[PDB]
Order: structure tokens, then C-alpha cells, then sequence
């Protein structure tokens, strides 16, 4: 819960049944790679609350800055608070 | 004024660093900033060195330097990048947030 | 100039603190003086926050600070003290001299 | 012997027959109190090369700096580099 800060996370402690326990304030996150209609899901797990990255503290795990130009620009990076929110993702863009 | 931790954000789009490190956009890697004052404050768990060279600097300004604020603690944050087109994730990245200040 | 460790004698005397460490009468501390330019040496051991901060302190000199010229490495010295009127010795005094200095 | 930077000194690694071997280039050390025909051995020992303390090179073990004024200026150390040079002490005072 958010007293203790545990947080239940989707997965590719222990990591059974595709999920994984995300303790210390961690929080869900979800590693994506989409060219038009392919998408491949990379990774999944915790992130760290150390370094308090900003977009962590969306509730859905939304893609909200613009991917990194390597490999095409393709990845889709976004960690999220609530519990399993790194099962799927959505899309915004600054382009 | 005094040494404590303060703000520092990190975009590494902007840094250019998302050439090699996916994930995040950025974090909170904080600086210290402030005087290291004689004496110096249990908080900022001085060396022994820090002190004596903090004395000599009271005394004379020219034989030694202040004591200077430095992150004593770093945190690991989380991390995805890139080794040779291999993604690399890594949950505790170390060296990278400073948690505490101090007079070294 | 550059980071570099540089003379520093104490004169416990001088410092006012025979009056409590018998000897030695003094020793060489040492102290870290000079800048720390990016890209930091790896002599200069610079952890992973000194390098980020560097950074963003050579595109914006008012976001961050430069990295720091610290003792990095301390060693300890031979010491003779008073304890409420007790000799106390010990071969290794911790963290009174330096040994390597870097950039944090 | 200088090439190991070894060196016996008296005792008052092990402490066997009043010697003790002071390794890492450090050097003997005898500290007295005295006060008119009042002579005690208090501590003999190594004294670590770290920090080069100043009068630790003499070869004779001297008191070149006045005492503390703690004890009533009684306390006489020295430190000295030749192979049992702080069995005794001599005196050199600024006073």
C-alpha cells in the first residue's frame, strides 16, 4: 500500500506469475519497442523512487517525452504508481 | 549559506546522454551548495582532516583552504541503456543521487 | 591549477591543541587544491554524480557547481593524547592525512 | 634494514624481549615524563611514517621541541630512525 510504499508490478523477492513485488517507494515500469503496427514488450519490473524521476508519478504508465532517436526511435519507456499499471501503455507525444 | 543538499535536476535528452541511456527522461540527482563554517556540524560528519584544515584556514586564509561541500552519501537510481545495441537494465545504478552533504 | 594534492604542514602547537595531544609536535596533512575540469581524470576517481554535475555546470554555470578538489583517500597518523589525564596511544589516528585527492 | 623500510625499536608482530619490529618505513618512539631527577619511561613503540612528523629523522632519539604545557611540562617524546635509538633520550630545547 502506500503507507509501507509496496507496490504490485507486472513482470516479463520473487518475480512468480508475472509479477513482482516493488518495495521502497518503487514503482511499476514497462520498456516497449513499436515500429507502426509491431510492438514488443523489452522489460518489466520496478524503478527505483531514488532520483524521484517525473513521469513515474502518473497513475497510467504513459509514454509523455518524445522516444530517444536510437533504433529509429522505436522504444517506448513509462513507469507508473498504481498497482499492475505497467501492463499496457499509452501514447503523448510532444511531437 | 550553510551546506546543505539542494536541487538539481538532470534531463539527459538535454545533457546528451538518450544516445546511449533509454530510461529515465531525467531525475533528481541534487548538489550540495553552502559554506563548510568552523566549527563544522556533526550533520556534515566532518573528517578529522576537514576540521584541522578548516582551523588553519580560520587562522590564516593563505596556508589552507575551507573545508568544501560534497555529496558524502550517493544513492543508485534505476536505469535502461544501451552496451553495444544490448538494453541494459540496471535497478540500482550506483553513485548517481546524493541523499546527504557534508565538509570534506 | 589542476586537482592535485598539494603541501600542508599542522603545528599542533600553533593550532592551540598541545594541550591535549602530546605528540607528534606536528605532522603533514596535506590538502586537495586546484580545479576539476571536464572531462574529469580517472586519477581523480570521479564518482557518477561529479560527472553529471560537471557537465551541466559547463552548459549552465548557474544550474550546477563545479566538482570539488577533496581528500578522496585518508590515512591515518602515530598519536599521543590525554583522556582525563590518561597517555592514550594509538599507531593509526584515522582520517588525518591525505593520500590521493579527486573530484566529487 | 632502508631497502624494506624495517626497523627494530624498544619496547617497554610481536613484543618479544622489549623490541617490537616497526614495518612501513615507521620509526621508534619513547615517551618520558621528567621533572627534576624525576625520570619514568611512560610508552616505547613505533610511530607510523604516514604523516613524515618532522623531528622523527633524527637518528638520535631528541627532544627538540619544549613539552606541552600539560603535566606541568613534563612529558619528553621523541622519535627517531636508527635501530633501537629510543632506548634513552637526549635534550634540545628552544628554552
Amino acid at each position: 500500500g502506500s503507507q509501507n510504499q509496496e507496490r504490485l508490478c507486472a513482470f516479463k523477492i520473487s518475480h512468480e506469475n508475472g509479477t513482482i513485488l516493488c518495495s521502497k517507494g518503487s514503482t511499476c515500469y514497462g520498456l516497449w519497442e513499436k515500429s507502426k503496427g509491431d510492438i514488443n514488450l523489452v522489460k518489466q519490473g520496478c524503478w527505483s523512487h531514488i532520483g524521484d524521476p517525473q513521469e513515474c508519478h502518473y497513475e497510467e504508465c504513459v509514454v509523455t517525452t518524445t522516444p530517444p532517436s536510437i533504433q529509429n526511435g522505436t522504444y517506448r519507456f513509462c513507469c507508473c504508481s498504481t498497482d499492475l499499471c505497467n501492463v499496457n501503455f499509452t501514447e503523448n507525444f510532444p511531437p | 549559506n550553510y551546506c546543505k543538499r539542494t536541487p538539481l535536476y538532470i534531463d539527459f535528452k538535454e545533457i546528451g546522454w538518450d544516445s546511449w541511456i533509454i530510461a529515465p527522461p531525467g531525475y533528481e540527482a541534487y548538489e550540495c551548495r553552502g559554506v563548510c563554517n568552523y566549527p563544522l556540524a556533526e550533520h556534515l560528519t566532518p573528517t578529522k582532516h576537514a576540521i584541522i584544515q578548516a582551523l588553519v584556514h580560520l587562522k590564516n586564509s593563505q596556508k589552507a583552504s575551507k573545508a568544501c561541500c560534497v555529496p558524502t552519501k550517493l544513492e543508485p537510481i534505476s536505469i535502461l541503456y544501451l552496451d553495444k545495441g544490448v538494453v541494459t537494465y540496471k535497478f540500482k545504478y550506483e553513485g548517481m543521487a546524493v541523499s546527504e552533504c557534508g565538509c570534506r
